């Protein structure tokens, strides 16, 4: 019921050369200024929407390597900048950043490893740093990170699984701890976490698949949880999903794709949460990446489990097998 | 960023900015200097009201706490803790929905001898007055009870009293569905209970028939609850009562998607294949009514007639 309406003018080709403009110039005040507790996860949307694009060529390698070292911490934790603390978020996003330029070596890889398996609990669930913040959010991060490293054997990998498990809810999905409601942002994390373990098997796809495809309202575009609005991230995030657990099909992948593309600013280039809101890289990144696990042509085959162009893993040879 | 809707407003932010800035790069100069001490409390009390998801200043304020605990005495510890409470009240008001903010309450009050929970279980219920599905204050009052030894019984009348006053729902069902099955362990729900529930859900979504909520949860219960096909009498009349119940509602609601659906899913709780004629018209009209769904109600169906299939070979 709670929807947005798209109107009858709103863009519906996709529009490649302005979206690429858009984020090659992205960073030339406020907010930027303002988002710099999160720049490596803001790099790595950027790099990798314009890799799915094929104009990965055209963003700074050198500069980011520099400042990938520059963000490695003592502790083997990767911030988000430098000067801000360490935390699996940006140490995931800087792995990710370090694969699609094949520099892994640029870091400490043993330290990143020891940082990762330091925040396990007894539990099985993973702190997102030092100071203890226990999410599954956290959980797909240090196994997609060690994954991504060669070193999944790291962590103790069956506790880490009962605990993602432990978070499984009455309507299939996940939330961040035991107890918590289900979401999708926190459903991609965990079906993400399974599918990297080898634990898909333990989901029920079919009741999952169901919340996740009632996420469709009326407009085509996906919302997060009941009764709240569409947002083009969860092209992103529903959608994925769905891909890991064997069900994309159970989306009106014409509706959504209008949807998506109705979030462009055809002026500006970019795509925003929802039609003529003001864009950013996030939801380009998610709209792009949302478009091409839905067939796009002319966007490269992106990875639902790592958020990355597939050539890239393949390339690694990290391809987690989906549920068919 | 989410919800931005696309010079005196133009030139205040660039002045806002730039006093974000200086405060950062003070509080970043103190921090390298070793200076832990309440001029950081007051530099990042700028910053966070408006910033809270700037994480790097919760663990500064979190250091400098630290530190001050070891060099000033109980009272003027227990002064700063207070202060610290009211600096996290105040940001919540402004930005109820970010994980650092909830995360420094939950270290806070995880440190003190001493914590009043009771309190922390009202602030609780005032966060989801004014907003009922705010997962973070869900998490944080399951964590205040878990900390009080509060009783699932007390947490299950909480979740009522928030279903019946309105609308909203869906947080409050969830934490119904984690509750029920603590009160009545096992290493499924028993019978009287999942009766009661399924008489309170079904008010729900007689009351109001849109509400997504509702119905996910009977759902649930449906299955719950069981077990199989061992129907007994009451259970037996109680989901031939729903069927004919949501038939009226279907009647009343021609384009309720929900209603059909669950019409289709009594039938099987009931009698897969005496049920199979009608079961199969409800898919075309439920396919018509929510077309969406078409390729999702063709899979659910082609399970169903293997079920089927699998239920006349045992003949
Ligand atoms: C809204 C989305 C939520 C709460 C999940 C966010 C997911 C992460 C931080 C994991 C890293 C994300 C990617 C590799 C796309
Ligand atoms: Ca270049
Ligand atoms: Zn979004």
């Amino acid at each position: 019921q709670k929807d947005v309406t798209i109107k009858s003018d709103a863009p519906d080709t996709l529009l490649l050369e302005k979206h690429a403009d858009y984020i090659a110039s992205y960073g030339s005040d406020y907010e930027y200024c303002m988002s710099e507790y999160l720049r490596m996860s803001g790099v790595y949307w950027g790099l990798t929407v314009m890799d799915l694009m094929g104009q990965l060529h055209r963003m700074n390698k050198e500069e980011i390597l520099v400042f990938i070292k520059s963000c490695q911490h003592e502790c083997g934790g990767v911030s988000a900048s430098i000067g801000h603390d360490p935390h699996l978020l940006y140490t995931l996003s800087a792995v990710q950043i370090l694969t699609l330029y094949d520099s892994i070596h640029v870091i400490n890889v043993d330290k990143v490893v020891a940082y990762v398996q330091s925040l396990q609990k007894e539990d099985g669930s993973f702190a997102g740093d030092i100071w203890g913040e226990i999410d599954t959010r956290f959980s797909f991060c240090a196994v997609a990170t060690l994954a991504l490293l060669g070193k999944l054997d790291a962590i103790n990998v069956e506790k880490a699984i009962e605990f993602v498990l432990s978070c499984m809810n009455f309507d299939g999905g996940f939330g961040c701890r035991p107890g918590s409601e289900s979401h999708a942002g926190q459903i991609y994390c965990c079906t993400g976490f399974l599918a990297i373990t080898s634990q898909l098997h333990q989901v029920n796809s079919d009741l999952l698949g169901w919340w996740l495809c009632e996420r469709q309202l009326p407009s085509g575009g996906l919302n997060g949880r009941p009764e709240k609005l569409p947002d083009v991230c969860y092209s992103w995030w529903v959608l994925a999903s769905l891909k890991i657990i064997g069900r994309l099909h159970w989306i009106d992948r014409e509706k959504l794709r209008s949807f998506i593309l109705a979030c462009q600013d055809e002026e500006t280039g970019g795509f925003a949460d929802r039609p003529g809101d003001m864009v950013d890289p996030f939801h380009t990144l998610f709209g792009i990446a949302g478009l091409s696990l839905l067939g796009e042509e002319q966007i490269k085959p992106v990875s639902p489990v790592f958020c990355m162009p597939e050539e890239v893993l393949q390339r690694v040879n990290v391809q987690p097998e989906l549920v068919s | 960023m989410h919800g931005r809707l696309k010079e005196a407003k133009r030139l205040e932010r660039e002045q806002k900015l730039k006093l974000y800035q200086s405060a950062t790069q003070a509080v970043f100069q103190k921090r390298q200097a070793g200076e832990l001490d309440e001029s950081v409390l007051e530099l990042t009390s700028q910053i966070l009201g408006a910033n809270p998801d700037f994480a790097t200043l919760w663990n500064c304020r979190r250091e400098v706490l630290q530190h001050l605990e070891t060099e000033k005495s109980p009272e003027e510890s227990a002064a700063l803790v207070k202060a610290e409470l009211g600096f996290l009240e105040s940001c919540l008001r402004v930005n109820p929905k970010s994980y650092g903010t909830w995360h420094h309450r939950c270290w806070l009050l995880s440190r003190l001898p001493e914590p009043n929970w009771a309190r922390e279980l009202e602030l609780c219920a005032r966060f989801l007055e004014a907003d009922e599905r705010n997962f973070h204050c869900w998490d944080y009052r399951r964590f205040v009870a878990a900390q009080a030894a509060v009783a699932p019984a007390e947490e299950l009348a909480f979740t009522d009293s928030l279903i019946t006053r309105n609308f909203s729902n869906y947080s409050s069902w969830h934490y119904r569905s984690c509750l029920l099955p603590q009160l009545h362990p096992q290493p499924r729900l028993p019978e009287n209970v999942l009766l009661k529930e399924l008489e309170l859900v079904q008010n729900a979504f007689f009351t109001d028939p849109n509400d997504q909520s509702a119905w996910f949860y009977h759902r649930w219960l449906l299955g719950a609850g069981s077990g199989r096909c061992e129907l007994s009498v009451e259970k037996s009349t109680v989901l031939q009562s729903e069927l004919e119940s949501c038939k009226e509602l279907q009647e009343l609601e021609p384009e309720n998607k929900w209603c059909l659906l669950t019409i289709i899913l009594l039938m099987r709780a009931l009698d897969p294949l005496l049920y199979e004629k009608e079961t199969l018209q409800y898919f075309s009209t439920l396919k018509a009514v929510d077309p969406m769904r078409a390729a999702y109600l063709d899979d659910l169906r082609s399970k169903f007639l293997l079920e089927n299939s699998v239920l006349k070979m045992e003949y």
